[PDB]
């Protein structure tokens, strides 16, 4: 699929992320993959 | 199986009925 | 005859106003969004103890400033983290006449926002739907804007003095006379500026032992008016009679806080068809529960004095109530009649008694020659030729962009025959973005928030006009139909398929 | 407020604050549940009982910069339908931190010195003093 | 507990009525029509006179070339804006009269207000809240006790034009300062002040009041509306007058409505302080702006100032003559000193009251209609007022008079006042 430039703009708009200057913006992208790296981290034990 | 607290954990039980009615 | 109420009220025609609620889904990423923006506030104001980062920006002077901060470090997080970064939607300037199409000046920041540079082009044509433009009476060249220019020759360009003092022209008569009879009430008299209608003449009328009935969501300078009074302020809910006739009989068996003393007096203050959430006031339905307990009634129609009812002169005329029956009747001349200033209305022993103990006719100068003979002979127009045809073109515009809208699928406030029109943004990204994707499609908008209405209800306003054609519309709402995609606002329920 | 959606906003933010401190295979252990006690009891006496003040501009020409947010909402009315809501749901919060750990007095000192520290300040006695 | 028979007839209650009957005597009552536009040689009531009371100290308003400008205006804007300028308001004329306002008072920006009356009243309480103190004048005009009364906090009056007293109301703050030095770190403290009032007439001492704020850390709100083109060289406000740097002053304010003879009013300053106006000025944003004829009405008239920087020294000795030769008569005084324009005419020995003092004055200014001269009396509301002046008459003086109409002026008014007094 060719089409996800559109459902990535949807993310810009739906968590505040459009208005955002573009060298602290990966600030919080970079903090997420590793939320979710620490989440897939979690998800062995228990 | 409690080891000392718990009154004060029934306490709150009757805490949160004391402060639900006004 | 149409329906009658508890309230005693009745309506001859139908009243159809709805308001949607909002989804769940969209008002929970509503608060997600704007708490980003705050943590990433004081991330931004986190460099501020050391003035290396940014500079070249507001700060104190710092040669002999060493006294308490001018504005808290708390405070103005909004101004200058939130408002900021979106500032490119609101303070456009204008090159030609604001009627229909009209020119922009393009201008591009290179700090992101911080300080602007003019390029030099402007777009030059653009459909606008943000000005007051109600019976397009905001030309150039006009019969009616033609017999403003001959006045302003020989008169001048402003009295330098006030109307008690050498202040007051033969043209500021001719005008309060024709006003009365415009209205249909026994005096009138008009000021110089609408917000100071308001914020100069509610403390001359009430005054300390008194109480205010306000609306909760009135104008600002209601708001402000009613503070410089000294009257104690109770605030009845939006629309809502059973909110108000408890409010009302609860102030009367019981009275002033302390003291329990009976009241002097008590006055409602009410609108017509408030801006923000477009709606038209219950106004059988107050008129009838005054005279049960025996209040007054502070009427204000500022966006409905051109705009509604079968000849446009009210909303009393539009109820179909005669006018004989309210205490004060507020307006400005600034919305329908392309003019400054503003009027107020009511008998002879009240008008009498504002010429006298008013703040502006003391201490204030007033209109201005030019402008009061653009209001005289417009307000002639309007009785007749084509006066009677402008303004059933405005109602049937309205209704026609309406319906239209609203088959689609987004949320629209208001009452079915009110010409503006709220459409909802319930996000706080899509303000910046709404209003920047339309100048691309060469078309521009109006987009509101906090400083304006509530924090988490945004939305977008359609100020209609007489003015605007079929055609005009047309092209207008396909390029609504495909922003409404591009950025998913088409939310609500149901649906009114044709 | 919206007292549907403010409130599952917030029930929400207590199952993502859950759900991200879980169990992180360093720390394989079940006390993640009492960190969830730790954090969340500190954090509301931030944004509730510390910060003072309003975040806009001239709210109402002077207003009130030396009242807490938990005695400025509401307009200072006791016991309305949401200060019951935000009295309730941390004392809940107590008990299902002792149903995953089984009291054993070490987290235990941890658990209710934080809970008074919350509920204190939340009594309708004390309003002004800090 | 009031049962609901009790409640329902209690209902008998009835109010006082929306207004009070005003009595026929009430001196505001009547009104002058003025037939024509109100220049030099008016028409008040069928009367051929020269005025004296309106206050276009430079003319520009039978101007040909102020009129000539504004009416090119009209034929490519219309008459009339249509939103609030923050929503399509700002026509472009708008942006040139604020950049060429600030360049003329040297300063770094301009905002503009579109009415006099709310420049000033929605100044003062866009920056002071409800824990700070504010100094005044206590002779301060009506527009700055209502901006004062809007941002509620603590208002101390000090007496007129005395620094003594200025600075005795100072030092008991830092009394109270460093009695609680926990709450004394976030409180700010203004003085407001005027250059020429419009009450005494005179000026304040504003070089030893700029000392005395460098001690006490105070900030300083200048509000010129009358000294604004009439005092200085180059006709710059007060400062010109002493010669006071304006990166000292703070905010400034006038009106655009005396010296420039159109409606609405501005307020210069730096750009740290300007710029918090144009969300929190209440009366900037909930209101439409001024209309794109005024406006350049406006940026024409302050060419011409620019042009010559000589009228303004035949403004002071036009005004200079006529506060001489007003001197020595019997029964009524002067207030005010030589340079300033308006010097009010105050009633000497009161008769006794003030309806009394009022109607002496009513026929001294109603004699001289009959002659050849207009003046009027200053009005006021006695009751919403912090400290009420004492009747008196109002002599406006402009360029466009000439030293055989400004004796013909005081010869007539000394004829007059003793066959009356
Ligand atoms: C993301 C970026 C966003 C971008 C947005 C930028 C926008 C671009 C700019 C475009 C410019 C638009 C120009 C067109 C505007 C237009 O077309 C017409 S839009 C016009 C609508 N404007 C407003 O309504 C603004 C003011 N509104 C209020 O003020 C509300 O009322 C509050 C809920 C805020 C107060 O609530 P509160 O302040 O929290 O409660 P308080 O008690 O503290 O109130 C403080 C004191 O006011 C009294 N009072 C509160 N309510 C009152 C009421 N209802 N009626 C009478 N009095 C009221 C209280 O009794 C207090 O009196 P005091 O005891 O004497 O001090
Ligand atoms: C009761 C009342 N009084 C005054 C005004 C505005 O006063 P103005 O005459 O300065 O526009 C409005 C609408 N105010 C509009 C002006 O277009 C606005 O956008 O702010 C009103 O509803």
């Amino acid at each position: 699929w060719k089409q996800m430039s559109w459902f990535y703009y949807q993310y810009l708009l739906v968590t505040a992320l459009y208005m955002l200057e573009p060298w602290e913006r990966t600030v919080f992208n970079s903090m997420l993959v590793s939320i979710v790296g620490m989440a897939l981290y979690t998800g062995y034990v228990f | 199986a409690p080891a000392y607290h718990l009154i004060l954990e029934g306490i709150l039980i009757l805490w949160i009925i004391r402060l639900l009615f006004s | 005859i149409h329906h009658v109420t508890q309230n005693g009220g009745l309506y001859k025609r139908p009243f159809n106003e709805a308001f949607e609620e909002t989804p769940m889904l969209v008002a929970v990423l509503t608060y997600v969004g704007y708490g980003v923006l705050t943590l990433f506030g004081y991330l931004r104001d986190f460099l501020r103890y050391w003035r290396i980062e940014k500079c070249h920006h507001a700060t104190e002077r710092e040669e002999q400033k060493d006294f308490v901060s001018l504005y808290q470090d708390f405070e103005n997080f909004y101004t200058r983290n939130l408002y900021m970064r979106i500032r490119d939607n609101w303070n456009r300037p204008i090159c030609s006449v604001p009627g229909a199409r009209v020119d922009i000046m393009e201008r591009q920041s290179h700090d992101y926002n911080w300080s602007f540079k003019y390029t030099g082009n402007i777009i030059k044509g653009v459909i606008n739907m943000g000005s007051y433009n109600y019976l397009g009476f905001a030309r150039n060249t006009g019969s009616c804007q033609e017999a403003a220019a001959k006045v302003l020759e020989e008169y001048g360009a402003g009295v330098c003095s006030t109307r008690q003092e050498i202040g007051n022209l033969d043209k500021h008569e001719e005008l309060e006379e024709l006003v009365a009879r415009f209205l249909g009430v026994e005096a009138a008299m008009a000021y110089g500026m609408g917000f100071a209608t308001n914020s100069m003449n509610i403390p001359a009328l009430v005054g300390k032992g008194c109480l205010i009935l306000s609306d909760e969501l009135n104008h600002a300078s209601l708001v402000l008016g009613a503070r410089l009074s000294g009257a104690t302020i109770r605030i009845f809910k939006h629309n809502n009679m059973q909110s108000l006739e408890k409010l009302l009989k609860d102030a009367i068996v019981y009275g002033q806080p302390r003291t329990r003393r009976p009241w002097k007096k008590i006055l409602i203050l009410v609108e017509g068809i408030y801006s923000m959430e477009g709606s038209i006031v219950r106004l059988p339905e107050v008129i009838a529960l005054k005279k049960k307990y025996k209040a007054y009634l502070y009427l204000d129609e500022a966006h409905s004095i051109g705009a509604l009812g079968p000849t446009g002169r009210g909303v009393v005329e539009y109820f179909g109530l005669d006018p004989e029956d309210v205490d004060v009747m507020m307006g400005t001349f600034t919305k329908s009649f392309g003019a400054s200033g503003g009027y107020i209305g009511g008998k002879k022993e009240l008008i009498d008694y504002l010429r006298t103990h008013s703040h502006s006719a003391v201490y204030a100068t007033s209109l201005s020659p030019p402008v009061v003979e653009q209001i005289i002979t417009s307000m002639k127009c309007i009785m007749g030729s084509l006066g009677k045809e402008c303004v059933q073109q405005l109602a049937e515009n309205t209704r026609y962009f309406r319906r239209r809208l609203k088959e689609m699928g987004f949320i629209i406030y208001g009452n079915e025959d009110s010409p503006v029109v709220p459409l909802m943004l319930y996000m706080p990204a899509k303000i910046g973005a709404f209003g920047r994707e339309m100048l691309k499609r060469n078309i521009g908008v109006v987009v509101v928030g906090f400083p304006a209405t509530p924090i988490i209800e945004s939305r977008a306003r359609f100020c209609l006009s007489a003015a605007h054609t079929k055609e005009i519309l047309d092209t207008a709402l396909k390029e609504i139909d495909e922003v409404g995609d591009l950025l998913q606002l088409k939310y609500s329920r149901h649906r009114l398929v044709p | 407020m919206n007292s549907r959606g403010i409130w599952l906003s917030y029930v929400l933010a207590i199952g993502l604050l859950h759900i991200v401190l879980l169990s992180i295979p360093f720390v394989s252990v079940p006390v993640v549940w009492t960190l969830t006690n730790l954090i969340h009891n500190m954090g509301m006496y931030i944004f509730l009982h510390t910060v003072k003040g309003t975040p806009f501009e001239t709210p109402d020409q002077g207003k009130a910069r030396l009242l807490t947010h938990w005695e400025q909402m509401d307009y200072g009315v006791q016991f309305t339908a949401s200060r019951k809501f935000l009295t309730i749901t941390p004392i809940v919060l107590y008990f299902l931190t002792s149903f995953y750990t089984k009291y054993d007095q070490i987290h235990f000192v941890l658990n209710t010195v934080s809970l008074m520290s919350v509920l204190i300040p939340k009594l309708p006695q004390l309003h002004g003093v800090r």
